[PDB]
């Protein structure tokens, strides 16, 4: 089925928890891999580019229209 | 009052309990907004200061901290005070939960 979002919530939460400031860097990319978002961007080891791309789509996804 | 030193370390210690107790779940040190009211369809003028925004992921030392604070005010989740040394990581996944949420609307 599809609460595999319900495993991908808690697995978040888990990295949330473990994680500070400094660990930003990781933070992004560990998360972009729950979010299976790490394999549609261009520079898989920048974390800039990982939020980049989450930030466009949250863009996109609020637009009326 | 007390150094932030100390407010920090009053902070971790009351996390301790919490976090490690449910590691399934986020309690967020201060309030953040509902997931559905960060769901709302851009405000029309809003969204079209945003046609023109340009995402600056280059800005010399638009460095990833700078960039992640960004990217919450563009869509409201605010950076707190607290905790001084993680809050942008209860930012962030405020952030990476609406993106969840979105996706999982997207999947019908």
């Amino acid at each position: 089925a599809s609460d595999e979002f319900a495993s991908e919530k808690v697995r978040l939460a888990q990295l949330t928890n473990k994680c500070n400031n400094n660990d930003l860097d990781y933070y992004i990319k560990e998360s972009g891999d729950i979010l299976g978002v790490t394999d549609k961007v261009k520079n898989k080891h920048d974390a800039k580019a990982i939020l980049r791309y989450v930030l466009e789509e949250l863009i996109n996804f609020k637009k009326l229209n | 009052a007390a150094s932030p030193k100390q407010i920090q370390m009053w902070i971790n210690n009351v996390a301790e309990i919490r976090k490690t107790k449910q590691p399934h779940s986020v309690s967020y040190t201060k309030p953040m907004p509902e997931i559905d009211e960060l769901m709302q369809e851009w405000p029309q003028e809003i969204e079209e200061i945003l046609q023109h925004l340009k995402i600056p992921s280059e800005e010399l030392d638009f460095n990833l901290s700078d960039f992640c604070k960004l990217a919450c005010a563009i869509l409201d989740i605010p950076v707190h005070d607290q905790p001084n040394e993680s809050n942008v990581i209860e930012s962030l996944h405020v952030l990476f939960t609406l993106y969840s949420e979105f996706k999982s609307n997207q999947h019908f």
